């Protein structure tokens, strides 16, 4: 069982 | 506060249940910090050289979907509650602080930018207690210093009677 990327933070 | 932040979802349920048994993630991949899940939680990842970081109480020994299939950890560090995966590509790499500064700055999972203050190699005090359901599913995320490098990344809250005071945070020397 796969960890998985459901999203993401760009930084500024 | 100096630095902000916003998040983008990639994915929900029925996307996520399907990588994780299947392993395979064509999606693209972007930003300085990953939102994380598995069946049971939600953790977040921050790509800091070329590695994607995040807790081992979150991340357990799983690999972690790719473009070509299952990624494995590159690290794994119980005793430190650290993972690494090498970072697929498309993420944006952050580099380790260096000015020793004691403002800093906990990224959320929401992107909210929090003030914290360094108060040892691996606690720092909310400068404003928050709830704690606030901070959750935010561990492995940013401790970041005032130009914006990483210090470390959040570990544990420290909690009396549902507020937030203080914060664990994996000290970016661990890794
Ligand atoms: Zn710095």
């Amino acid at each position: 069982g796969s960890v998985v990327i459901v999203g993401r933070i760009i930084l500024s | 506060a100096p630095i902000t932040a916003y998040s983008q979802q990639t994915r929900g349920l029925l996307g996520c249940i399907i990588t994780s048994l299947t392993g395979r993630d064509k999606n693209q991949v972007d930003g300085e910090v990953q939102v994380l899940s598995t069946a049971t939680q939600s953790f977040l990842a921050t790509c800091v050289n070329g590695v994607c970081w995040t807790v081992y109480h979150g991340a357990g020994s799983k690999t972690l979907a790719g473009p070509k299939g299952p990624i494995t950890q590159m690290y794994t560090n119980v005793d430190q509650d650290l993972v690494g995966w090498p970072a697929p590509p498309g993420a944006r790499s952050m580099t380790p602080c260096t000015c020793g500064s004691s403002d800093l700055y906990l990224v959320t999972r929401h992107a909210d930018v929090i003030p914290v203050r360094r108060r040892g190699d691996s606690r720092g005090s909310l400068l404003s207690p928050r709830p704690v359901s606030y901070l959750k599913g935010s561990s492995g995320g940013p401790l970041l210093c005032p130009s914006g490098h990483v210090v470390g990344i959040f570990r544990a809250a420290v909690c009396t009677r549902g507020v937030a005071k203080a914060v664990d945070f994996i000290p970016v020397e661990s890794m």
